C-alpha cells in the first residue's frame, strides 16, 4: 500500500544497467521509424 | 433550592421512567405479576370465548409435562405425592387429531378441486406453530400455560392450544369445537394466497401433470404483451394457450418469470383459489 | 513572480542573508558537520563546495586569501581551510560536501538537515544504503543482464 | 465534573458457557486536563480512530502537532494496561475503537485592547478518551458499487403502492 | 402533529367479528382508597356499579384494590397484550361508568393516526388496473412501426 | 503517611503479625511419606500451655478439624465475594493476598476431598508482651483434593479447570490474639517449601521485554 | 464588516471536517533496520542519529581539552583512537583523541 | 479410481487427521521459552505454547511491523515456516525479503510461486483430460522464472497453450493471491504422505526420495485451500504476499518418447519488491525461455 518508484529496490549495481537497458530499447524503437514508405504506407 | 415536594416527585417519577427505558426488565410471567386470581381467570378464559368448558379438563389443558417435571425438581430440592398432576399430552394428541380431520373436511368441502398434497399443506400451514402460536398468544392461552420457562416455547404453546381444542371436544363435542376452529384457525386464511400458504417449487412442472390428468394438451407459452424489452424495467405478460385457448396470462420483468407466473395463475384457477372466489361462508349453520 | 530567482529572500535582507550564511559556513569549516534548517544548509551548501575551490588555489593566491578572509570569521579557520580541507579533497572535482534531511526540530517543527564535509573524522551518519544486490529483484535483474551480455559477444 | 470513563474498567462479565464464542476485551483510559483546545485535539483523536495500535503509533510518531505527542502516550500506557491487567495475550491485537476529546475545565484571563478596552481569554483545557479492542481492525466497508444502487432503486420501484385509495 | 406521531393502518385483533366476537378487554384493576377525596367517585362506583358491570361483562376478570393512594386509577389489559392505565381521580360515579365502559368496546390497539378509514384484503374482485388492461391488441403482437417477415 | 500524628495517645490497635515466629520448614521427602524430634516438640509443648493459658478448654486434637473448616469457609468467599465473612476467617496479613488479586475476576474454587487428616505440625507463642499482646500460631499440614477455575474480568477462563480436581500439599499456618478477649483463630499464612511442585501452566503466552536501550547504551551479552 | 447572522452547527461540522480539514494519512513510514526504530524513507532514523550525534558530542568535548583556548584549530588531520588501539601507519602525523571507551560497532576504524 | 472431487476430500480428511493426532500428543498447555537473538529487541523471550504456538504469534507479540515484514523464521539455525508450530525451547530470528543476505527467504518465496502454479493447473483443464502431479523443480532464482513438471493427457499431446489460455492460467493464479489462503504445513511420516498421494505414481516415488534423505523418514506436507502437494523446505506464510505474477511459458521436455512432461514456468514478485511496469515486462520476456536446472 506504500507507494513505490522505479529504482526504489534497484541496487547500486543494477540502476546503471536498468538506464542503459531502456535508454537503448528507446533509441532503437525511434530508429526502426525512420523508413515509413518502406513500412506498408497508407495510400498517398 | 425551592421549596416543596410535587415538583420533586413528578420529576423523580419522570427520571424513574427513563431508567427503566434505558435498561427494559426482564419480562415475567402474567401470574408473577400482581392481581393475578388462576381460577377467576380460568373462567373468563372459557367465557369471552362464549363456551361452555369443564373447568377440571381445561385446567389439565395447560398443564405441560415441562412444569411437572420443573415443579418436582424443586419439590426435591427442598426436601418436601400430592403432586399427582396430570399433563395435557392426551388432550394435546386427541386436539390435534380433530383439528387436522376437522380442517380437512372443510377444505376439502369448499375446494373439491384441490389435490390431497394442497389441502395437506393448507392444514399444517393452519396447525403450524407460526399460526397457533399467533392465536393462541392473542387468546390468553399463553398467560394461563403453566410452563418451565418463560416466554413459553412456541413448541410448548402449539401443544398447549390443541389442548384446549381437546378439552372441548370432550366438553362440547366435535360440532361446537368445528365452529371454534373455524372461528379462530380458517380465519387465519384471510387475504392469504394459495401459494403463500402451499410452498410450491416449478409450478409449470405441477400444471402440465394436472393437464395430463384432465386429458388436456399442454400449455403452449406465448408472448401476449411486452413494453421496454431492451431496458432495465421490462414489462411481459406469457399466456398459456391450451388448444389455441388462453388458460392463465402472468405478468413478470423477464419471460422466465412471467411464464412461472402465469403457471401459478393456471393453478389457481383450476383449484378454485383465485383471488376473486366466493368468500368463506361464516353464517350459523341451517 | 519569481521565474529563475535563484537565491533565497533570508534573514533581515541581502546583507543579513550573507552573514547568516557566513555564519553557517564558519562553523562547518570549524566543527564540519553542523545541523541547521534545511533550506538555510541548502542555501549554504553551495558556498561551502566554493569555499573549498578558492581553497585549491592555495594560500599564496592573494584574492583566495581575500575570499577565505571574509568568509571565515574565526581567523584559525584560513590555515585549516588551505592546509588541512583543500589538499583532502587535491583528488575530486567536486561534491565535497554531503546533506541530509534529519527529523524536524522539537520546538518550531522546522525542517532540519546536516550538513558535513566528507572525510571528516566523526562518526558516520546513517547514511541511506540501497538494497543489496542479493535480493529477489537484484538477483533476477542480475540473469537478466547477464543474459544480454552473454548474446552480445556471440 | 464526571469521571465514568474510568469506571468502566471495573465491569465484570460473568463467566462464559463452554459453546459460546471468546469475548473481545475493552479496555478504556483517558487523560485528564491537557494543556490544549479540543477542536485541535479532534482532529487528532479523528486519526487513528478505527486503526491499529501499532498503526496509530506510527501515524502520532510522525505528526508535528503538539496533541500528536500526548495521546501517543495515552496509547502506550493503555497497550501494557491491557496486556498487563486485562489478560491481553499480545500487545499487537489492538485497534482503536473510540477515540475522542472533550472539553476541560478552563481558566479564564483578560486579554487587554487599545482605547483602554479589553476582551477575556479562555485558558483552554480539553480530555481525550480512548477505548482499545482485542482483534483486527475491523475491514472498512467497501463502497457502494452500482449493482447496489441498482438493487436499491428497483427495490423503491417494488415497494410503492397505490396511495389514497382502496 | 401527523408528521410528529406514529400512525398504523385500520386492523382488527385476530380477524375479530369475521366469525365471532371476542371482547378484548381482559381484565380491570381498579386501586381506590379507604380514606381520601380523591377517591369519593371510586368508592361509589364499588358500591353499587362495579358489581352490575361484572355481570355483563363474565370474561373480563376485574381486580379491586383498596388500599392508601393519592390518585386512584384503572388498569385496562387486553387480549392482544396492550396496557392502559387510566387515572380516575376526583371523577364523578357517572364519569368513571362511562370510562369503565369506553375501556370494554376498545381493541387495545394504539390510540393514533389511522392512515385509511377502511380496511380491505381483497380490493379488487375485476382485477387491478394496468396499463394494458384497456389497450387493443393487434395481429401477430406487432409494434409499432415494426417490419413484418423481412 | 507511614505513622499517624506525632505526639498522640491514641495508637494504631493491631490485630496480628507480619510474618510467622519460627518457620516451620517441612522435612524433604513428605511428599513421599503422604533428638530433635523431641527438641521441636518440647517447644511446641511450652507454647500449648502459654495457649491453654489464657483460653483453659483449648484442645490440640480438635484443631485439625477446626483447621480445615476455616480453611473451607475462607475459600468459600472468595467464591462470591463475602468479604464481611472473611475477615473474621482470615488475619489482617492473610486478607490482602487472598483477595487483591482477584478484585476483577471470577474465582471457581471447591473443596473436594481430604486425602489425609491434618495434623498440627508446630504450636508456638511469640514474645510475651510485646505491645501488651501475645499470639499464638499454630502450623497445620493439609493433604487435599481441590478444583480450581479462575476468569478473567471478561468472563474468559483464564487459569486451570472448573472441574478437574488436582492434589495440593499447602501447611497453613494460623494464629489468633490470646489476649485479646474476642480473639479466635484465623488463616494467617501459607508455607511454600522450596521443594514444592511447579504451579501448573497458565493459558496464556507471555513475553519477556528485553532491555529498552536509550541510542547512547549499547546491548551486552 | 460583521456577521450578519451566527453561523450554525451543521455548517461548522462541513467546514470544520471537510476532508481538506483532517490529517492525511502517511505512507512513507518504515522500520529502521538497524535498530527496529520507525523512520520516513527520506528521513534519517531519528533513533540512528541521536545515537551518533552523543557520541560526536563525546569526541568534540575531548577536542576542546587537547585545544584549551578559542582560536586554536589545528593544521593537520585529526583521528580517534578508542581503548586497546594504536596509532596506523596512515594515523602517523594527525591530531590523537583518545576515547575512553570501546569502539562502536557502527563506528568502523578507517 | 475416485472423481477429482472426491480425490481432494479423501486426502484433505487424512490432512486434517494426521493434524488432529499431532494436536493430541501434547499435554495440556506445556510451555517453552523462546529467545530473540535478532539484532533489533534484542534480549526479549517469548514464553509460548509448545506445537502450538507458532513464529507467527512471537512476532505478534512484538509488532505487527514483525507480523507484516516477517517472511520466514530462523529457529536455532533452521528456516522455519511462519505458521510452523515450534516444538522445543529455541533461538528465533525473523527474516525478511530485505535483508542482506536473503538468500533463504527468496527460495521460499520461490517454491511457494510453484506451489501456486501446480495447484491452478491441476484445477484448469477440463474433467476429460488427466493432468499429472510431478514435481517443482529446485532451479535457482537468477534463473528468471520458477518452472513447475507437470504431465498431461495423452490426448493433449500435439496441443501447445495459446496466449489467451496462458492469461487464463494467470488469472486463477490472481485469484489464488485474492484469496489470501495460508500454507498450511504439516511434517508427518512417509506412511502417512504414502496414503495421502497413493493415487499417483509421481508423488510417491518423490515421497520416497525425501524420506530416504532423512533418517526419520518425515516428510514436510504443505497445504493451501484443499490443494495438497510436498515440498522441498519452509514455505512464505500467505499466498497475498505475491503481488506480481504470471504464468509465462509452457515448454516441452526433451526426451518425448516414455513420456511428455509438459514444463510450465512462471515469474513473480512479492508486494515488498513489486517492479515497475516497464522493468516487469523484461523480465517476462527472460522468464519465457526454458530454464535448465543444474
Ligand atoms: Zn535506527
Amino acid at each position: 500500500k506504500s507507494g513505490t518508484w522505479w529504482d526504489e529496490h534497484l541496487s547500486e549495481e543494477n540502476v546503471p544497467f536498468i538506464k542503459q537497458l531502456v535508454s537503448d530499447e528507446d533509441k532503437a524503437q525511434l530508429a526502426s521509424k525512420l523508413c515509413p514508405l518502406k513500412d506498408e504506407p497508407w495510400p498517398i | 433550592v425551592k421549596k416543596g415536594f410535587r415538583a420533586a416527585f413528578r420529576f423523580q417519577k419522570e427520571l424513574e421512567r427513563q431508567r427503566l427505558l434505558r435498561c427494559p426488565p426482564p419480562p415475567v410471567r402474567r401470574s408473577e405479576k400482581p392481581n393475578w386470581d388462576y381460577h377467576a381467570e380460568i373462567q373468563a378464559f372459557g367465557h369471552r370465548l362464549q363456551e361452555n368448558f369443564s373447568l377440571d379438563l381445561l385446567k389439565t389443558a395447560f398443564v405441560n409435562s415441562c412444569y411437572i417435571k420443573s415443579e418436582e425438581a424443586k419439590r426435591q430440592q427442598l426436601g418436601i405425592v400430592l403432586l399427582n398432576l396430570k399433563s395435557n399430552q392426551e388432550l394435546s394428541e386427541q386436539g390435534t387429531s380433530f383439528s387436522q380431520t376437522c380442517l380437512t373436511q372443510f377444505l376439502e368441502d369448499e375446494y373439491p378441486d384441490m389435490p390431497t398434497e394442497g389441502i395437506k399443506n393448507l392444514v399444517d400451514f393452519l396447525t403450524g406453530e407460526e399460526v397457533v402460536c399467533h392465536v393462541a398468544r392473542n387468546l390468553a392461552v399463553e398467560q394461563l400455560t403453566l410452563s418451565e420457562e418463560f416466554p413459553v416455547p412456541p413448541a410448548v404453546l402449539q401443544q398447549t392450544f390443541f389442548a384446549v381444542i381437546g378439552a372441548l371436544l370432550q366438553s362440547s363435542g366435535p360440532e361446537r369445537t368445528a365452529l371454534f376452529i373455524r372461528d379462530f384457525l380458517i380465519t387465519q386464511m384471510t387475504g392469504k394466497e394459495l401459494f403463500e400458504m402451499w410452498k410450491i417449487i416449478n409450478p409449470m412442472g405441477l400444471l402440465v401433470e394436472e393437464l395430463k390428468k384432465r386429458n388436456v394438451s399442454a400449455p403452449e407459452s406465448r408472448l401476449t404483451r411486452q413494453s421496454g424489452g431492451t431496458t432495465a424495467l421490462p414489462l411481459y405478460f406469457v399466456g398459456l394457450y391450451c388448444d389455441k385457448k388462453l388458460i392463465a396470462e402472468g405478468p413478470g420483468e423477464t419471460v422466465l418469470v412471467a411464464e412461472e407466473e402465469a403457471a401459478r395463475v393456471a393453478l389457481r384457477k383450476l383449484y378454485g383459489f383465485t383471488e376473486n372466489r366466493r368468500p368463506w361462508n361464516y353464517s350459523k349453520p341451517k | 513572480i519569481s521565474h529563475g530567482r535563484v537565491f533565497r529572500r533570508m534573514g533581515l535582507g541581502p546583507e543579513s542573508r550573507i552573514h547568516l550564511l557566513r555564519n553557517l559556513l564558519t562553523g562547518l569549516v570549524r566543527h564540519e558537520r553542523i545541523e541547521a534548517p534545511w533550506a538555510r544548509v541548502d542555501e549554504m551548501r553551495g558556498y561551502a563546495e566554493k569555499l573549498i575551490d578558492y581553497g585549491k588555489l592555495g594560500d599564496t593566491n592573494e584574492r583566495a586569501m581575500r575570499m577565505a578572509d571574509f568568509w571565515l570569521t574565526e581567523k584559525d579557520l584560513i590555515p585549516k581551510l588551505f592546509q588541512v580541507l583543500a589538499p583532502r579533497y587535491k583528488d575530486q572535482t567536486g561534491g565535497y560536501t554531503r546533506m541530509l534531511q534529519i527529523p524536524n526540530r522539537s520546538l518550531d517543527r522546522a525542517k532540519m538537515a546536516v550538513i558535513e564535509y566528507k572525510g571528516n573524522c566523526l562518526p558516520p551518519l546513517p547514511l541511506p544504503r540501497r538494497d543489496s544486490h542479493l535480493t529477489l529483484l537484484n538477483q533476477l535483474l542480475q540473469g537478466l543482464r547477464q543474459d544480454l551480455r552473454q548474446s552480445q559477444e556471440a | 465534573i464526571s469521571r465514568k470513563w474510568e469506571k468502566k474498567n471495573k465491569i465484570v462479565y460473568p463467566p462464559q458457557l463452554p459453546g459460546e464464542p471468546r469475548r473481545p476485551a475493552e479496555i478504556y483510559h483517558c487523560r485528564r486536563q491537557i494543556k490544549y483546545s479540543k477542536d485541535k485535539m479532534w482532529y487528532l483523536a479523528k486519526l487513528i480512530r478505527g486503526m491499529s495500535i501499532d498503526q496509530a503509533l506510527a501515524q502520532l510518531e510522525f505528526n508535528d502537532k503538539k496533541g500528536a505527542k500526548i495521546i501517543k502516550e495515552v496509547l502506550l500506557e493503555a497497550q501494557d494496561m491491557a496486556v498487563r491487567d486485562h489478560n491481553v495475550e499480545f500487545r499487537s491485537n489492538l485497534y482503536i475503537a473510540e477515540s475522542t476529546s472533550g472539553r476541560g475545565q478552563c481558566l479564564k484571563r483578560i486579554r487587554y485592547h487599545g482605547r483602554g478596552r479589553f476582551g477575556i481569554m479562555e485558558k483552554v483545557y480539553c480530555h481525550y478518551f480512548v477505548k482499545l479492542v482485542e482483534g483486527p481492525p475491523p475491514p472498512p466497508e467497501p463502497p457502494k458499487t452500482a449493482v447496489a444502487h441498482a438493487k436499491e432503486y428497483i427495490q423503491q420501484l417494488r415497494s410503492r403502492t397505490i396511495v389514497h385509495t382502496l | 402533529t401527523a408528521r410528529g406521531t406514529p400512525s398504523r393502518f385500520l386492523a382488527s385483533v385476530l380477524h375479530n367479528g369475521l366469525g365471532r366476537y371476542v371482547q378484548q378487554l381482559q381484565r380491570l384493576s381498579f386501586s381506590v382508597s379507604r380514606d381520601g377525596a380523591s377517591s369519593r367517585g371510586a368508592r361509589e362506583f364499588v358500591e353499587r356499579e362495579v358489581i352490575d358491570f361484572a355481570r355483563r361483562n363474565p370474561g373480563v376478570v376485574i381486580y379491586v384494590n383498596s388500599r392508601p393512594c393519592c390518585v386512584p386509577r384503572v388498569v385496562a389489559e387486553y387480549l392482544n397484550g396492550a396496557v392502559r392505565e387510566e387515572s380516575i381521580h376526583c371523577k364523578s360515579v357517572e364519569e368513571i361508568s362511562t370510562l369503565v365502559q369506553k375501556l370494554a368496546d376498545q381493541s387495545g390497539l394504539d390510540v393514533i393516526r389511522i392512515r385509511k378509514p377502511f380496511h380491505t384484503d381483497n380490493p379488487s374482485i375485476q382485477g387491478q388496473w394496468h396499463p394494458f388492461t384497456n389497450k387493443p391488441t393487434t395481429f401477430r403482437g406487432l409494434r409499432p412501426r415494426e417490419v413484418q417477415d423481412p | 503517611l507511614v505513622i499517624p500524628p506525632e505526639k498522640s495517645d491514641r495508637s494504631i490497635h493491631l490485630a496480628c503479625t507480619a510474618g510467622i515466629f519460627d518457620a516451620y520448614v517441612p522435612p524433604e521427602g513428605d511428599a513421599r511419606i503422604s533428638t530433635e524430634r523431641m527438641k521441636k516438640t518440647m517447644a511446641s509443648q511450652v507454647s500449648i500451655r502459654r495457649i491453654k493459658d489464657y483460653d483453659a478448654n483449648f484442645k490440640i486434637k480438635d484443631f485439625p478439624e477446626k483447621a480445615k473448616d476455616i480453611f473451607i469457609e475462607a475459600h468459600l468467599c472468595l467464591n462470591n465475594s463475602d468479604h464481611d465473612r472473611l475477615h473474621t476467617l482470615v488475619t489482617e496479613h492473610c486478607f490482602p493476598d487472598m483477595t487483591w488479586d482477584i478484585k476483577y475476576k471470577t474465582v471457581r474454587w471447591s473443596f473436594v476431598e481430604s486425602l489425609e487428616p491434618s495434623h498440627v505440625v508446630q504450636v508456638r507463642c511469640s514474645s510475651m508482651m510485646n505491645q501488651g499482646n501475645v499470639y499464638g500460631q499454630i502450623t497445620v499440614r493439609m493433604h487435599t483434593r481441590q478444583t480450581l477455575a479462575i476468569y478473567d474480568r471478561f468472563g474468559r477462563l483464564m487459569y486451570g479447570q472448573e472441574d478437574v480436581p488436582k492434589d495440593v500439599l499447602e501447611y497453613v499456618v494460623f494464629e489468633k490474639q490470646l489476649t485479646n478477649p474476642y480473639g479466635s483463630w484465623r488463616m494467617h499464612t501459607k508455607i511454600v517449601p522450596p521443594w514444592a511442585p511447579p504451579k501448573q501452566p497458565i493459558l496464556k503466552t507471555v513475553m519477556i521485554p528485553g532491555p529498552q536501550l536509550k541510542p547512547e547504551e549499547e546491548y551486552e551479552e | 464588516a460583521a456577521p450578519k447572522n451566527r453561523r450554525t452547527i451543521e455548517v461548522n461540522r462541513c467546514r470544520r471536517r471537510n476532508p481538506q480539514k483532517l490529517i492525511k494519512v502517511k505512507n512513507n513510514i518504515d522500520v529502521c533496520p538497524e535498530c527496529g526504530h520507525l523512520k520516513q524513507k527520506h528521513v534519517l532514523c531519528a533513533y540512528c542519529y541521536e545515537k551518533v550525534c552523543k557520541e560526536t558530542a563525546e569526541i568534540r568535548r575531548q577536542i576542546g581539552k587537547q585545544e584549551g583556548g578559542p582560536f586554536k584549530a589545528p593544521t593537520i588531520e585529526t583521528v580517534v583512537l578508542y581503548t586497546g588501539e594504536t596509532p596506523s601507519e596512515q594515523d602517523q602525523g594527525k591530531r590523537i583523541i583518545e576515547r575512553d571507551r570501546k569502539r562502536p560497532s557502527w563506528f568502523t576504524q578507517n | 479410481q475416485l472423481s477429482p472431487t472426491e480425490l481432494t476430500e479423501m486426502r484433505n480428511d487424512l490432512f486434517n487427521k494426521e493434524k488432529a493426532r499431532q494436536l493430541s500428543l501434547t499435554p495440556r498447555t506445556e510451555k517453552i521459552e523462546v529467545k530473540h537473538v535478532g539484532k533489533t529487541d534484542p534480549g526479549t523471550v517469548f514464553v509460548m505454547n509448545k506445537n502450538i504456538s507458532t513464529p507467527y504469534s512471537c512476532a505478534m507479540h512484538l509488532s505487527e511491523w514483525y507480523c507484516r515484514k516477517s517472511i520466514l523464521a530462523l529457529v536455532d539455525g533452521q528456516p522455519w515456516d511462519m505458521y510452523k508450530p515450534l516444538t522445543k525451547s529455541c533461538e528465533i530470528k525473523f527474516l525478511t525479503f530485505k535483508d542482506c543476505d536473503p538468500g533463504e527467504v527468496n527460495k521460499a518465496y520461490w517454491r511457494s510461486c510453484a506451489m501456486m502454479m501446480g495447484c491452478v493447473i491441476e484445477r484448469a483443464f477440463k474433467d476429460e483430460y488427466m493432468v499429472n502431479l510431478v514435481r517443482a523443480p529446485e532451479v535457482p532464482v537468477i534463473s528468471g522464472a520458477f518452472c513447475y513438471d507437470v504431465v498431461l493427457d495423452s490426448k493433449l499431446d500435439e496441443w501447445m497453450p495459446t496466449k489467451e489460455n496462458l492469461r487464463s492460467f494467470t488469472k486463477d493464479a490472481h485469484a489464488l493471491i485474492y484469496k489470501d489462503l495460508p500454507f498450511e504445513t504439516l511434517e508427518v511420516e512417509a506412511k502417512v504422505a504414502l496414503e495421502i498421494f497413493q493415487h499417483s505414481k509421481y508423488k510417491v516415488d518423490f515421497i520416497e526420495e525425501k524420506a530416504s534423505q532423512n533418517p526419520e523418514r518425515i516428510v514436510k506436507l504443505h497445504r493451501i485451500g484443499d490443494f495438497i502437494d510436498v515440498s522441498e523446505g519452509p514455505l512464505i506464510p500467505r499466498t497475498s504476499i505475491c503481488f506480481q505474477y504470471e504464468v509465462s511459458a509452457v515448454h516441452n521436455l526433451q526426451p518425448t518418447q516414455p513420456s511428455l512432461i509438459r514444463r510450465f514456468q512462471g515469474v513473480s514478485l512479492p508486494v515488498h519488491l513489486r517492479a515497475h511496469f516497464t522493468i516487469w515486462d523484461k523480465l517476462l520476456e527472460r522468464s519465457r525461455k526454458m530454464v535448465t536446472e543444474d
